[PDB]
């Protein structure tokens, strides 16, 4: 071609957002849905939520 | 109005099991109420708490948040992600600037930090870093502030500190201190009737809050909600906003748009010019007289005045209007 | 004509040297999002008559 | 219409044909200087408006 | 630093009885707080004669 080039690495971090493809190991495809904060989320006994 | 019996509830032994784990247990209360105030009191703890966390982190020889460090172990992301869970309880500010250097062999804790009269650790014991070499030193600046939920840097893209140098390194916030909360109903063996619970409280926390101040904040949150329950008004807003600039919007921005040099930036800033409405109508006479300001600074204002399509010294006695 | 790198770009801002150096070029780790620019990159054209 | 012709006919717009200081100085009597007395007066007038400038980019 | 109030509030009588209300500045599981918690309270704690 011609001339000189410049390359540029740039580095992005993505979140889990609505909408990626996350799936299991056992064919257990899934899409997620929402966020849903852990205040609202099914809890037992004990502090501990899912 | 004179209706209604009802009773009240009220703390009672609060057994701390350990700096982390606490219990908070009310007795005087009914069976619906005691039941109804578990899931309001759970959900405003597990979210709506104050607390203090680290934003922004300073490193010398570090430029990016991918990058390492000779004689360090652990590379840059790493070290942040540890700087995420420190347990840090200030005293009476909203911002604090935690200095951490160290040296030599060794692992770096949050012992290592100098240790300041209004920022208390509760874990001085934190892993950090792991120095290797004796030859390596750190020396790092760590900003603590104090918010709620969460809210990382992807939140701010850039809605803070216009320049912010290379260094500044931004890192994600974890303000909620509590981690964990459940509730028990119980039968309450009240020495006085027959048919009331006492709602235990079990709680778990990072131990940068007392349960004391964090049951009060959350019924105290629960109570102003509750407080627009009373009187139903429904208030509506006005809207209309008016639509007709009288003057051309770009005399709303200030002077830093114009671009020039550092000398007359300076000028306009000791000369009491924030916005460039008042630079454009300002005449050279005014100029003149102006603190270090000669020739140079004058021509430069001319033509980053013309280039915008604007003058120097007009008239337009109408500012500003109209908020 | 040949095309450039120079950070005198046309119609831009103080966002220009903001994140770009004295040549045209961003530093290394300076914060980029969409339409910040990485390469400041000239092309040669008269004519266009306006 | 002694303005609005002016700067109109001399960066020559809806006519084609754009004209210089002397072709408009001889159709309006005074030459040259005088004629561009008003198309600078003209440029001056446009300071205020946002439409133009917003325009520009 | 703190918190916000409701601000918009809208109320419909589609009668003496059955009746809608509607806030709308309110932050995350606020909704469903008082929503449970007004829920529990009116279909028991309230008086009445029967």
């Amino acid at each position: 071609g011609v001339l000189k080039i410049v390359k540029v690495y740039l580095a992005v971090k993505r979140r889990i957002q609505p909408g990626d493809k996350m799936a299991g190991r056992h064919g257990n495809k899934g899409v997620i849905s929402k966020i849903n904060p852990i205040e609202d989320m099914p809890y037992d006994e004990n502090g501990t939520p899912v | 109005g004179s209706v209604t019996e009802f009773l009240k509830p009220r703390l009672v032994d609060i057994e701390q099991v350990s700096s982390t784990h606490a219990k908070v247990t009310l007795e005087p209360l009914e069976r619906g109420f005691g039941h109804t105030l578990g899931n309001a009191l759970r959900r405003i703890l597990l979210s709506s708490m104050p607390g203090c966390a680290v934003t922004e982190v300073e490193i010398d020889g570090v430029l990016h948040e991918y990058s390492t460090k000779e004689g360090v172990q652990e590379d840059i992301l790493e070290i942040l992600l540890n700087l995420k869970g420190l347990a840090v309880r200030v005293q009476g500010k909203d911002e604090v600037i935690l200095t951490l250097n160290k040296s030599g062999i060794g692992p770096v804790t949050a012992a290592d930090i100098t240790h300041d009269g209004d920022v208390e650790i509760v874990k001085p014991q934190h892993v950090i870093c792991h120095l290797t070499d004796e030859n390596a030193s750190i020396s790092m600046r760590i900003k603590v502030q104090r918010g709620r939920g969460y809210v990382p840097a992807s939140t701010r893209i850039h809605s803070e500190e216009d320049e912010r140098p290379i260094g500044r390194l931004l890192v994600d916030a974890c303000y909620s201190p509590v981690e964990r909360i459940a509730y028990n109903v119980e039968a309450a063996r009240v020495e006085q009737r027959t048919d009331l619970d006492k709602l235990v409280i079990e709680m778990e926390t990072n131990g940068t809050i007392d349960p004391e101040e964090a049951i009060r904040r959350a019924a105290t949150i629960l109570a102003e909600q509750l407080e627009a329950f009373v009187d139903l008004r429904d208030v509506r807003q006005p809207e209309v906003k008016e639509e007709k600039p009288e003057f051309d919007p770009i005399l709303l921005r200030p002077v830093d748009d114009l671009e020039l040099t550092v000398r007359s930036a300076n000028c306009l800033k000791a000369e009491a010019i924030h916005y460039i409405g008042d630079l454009v109508q300002r005449t050279e006479v005014e100029l003149l007289k102006t603190p270090n300001l000669g020739k140079k600074s004058l021509t430069e204002i001319k033509d980053v005045l013309a280039s915008r399509g604007l003058s120097l010294g007009m008239r337009l006695e109408n500012w500003p209007p109209a908020s | 004509g040949p095309e450039e790198i120079t950070a005198d770009i046309p119609n831009v801002g103080e966002a220009a040297l903001s994140k770009l150096d004295e040549s045209g070029i961003v530093y290394i780790g300076a914060e980029v999002t969409g339409g910040d620019i990485l390469v400041g990159k000239v092309t040669p054209k008269g004519e266009t008559q306006l | 219409a002694r303005e609005a012709k002016v700067l109109r006919m001399r960066f020559g717009i809806d006519m084609n044909t754009d004209y210089t200081l002397e072709e408009v100085g001889k159709q309006f009597d005074v030459t040259r200087e005088r004629i561009r007395q008003i198309e600078a007066k003209a440029l001056r007038k446009l300071r205020h408006p946002s439409r133009s400038e917003v325009l520009r980019s």
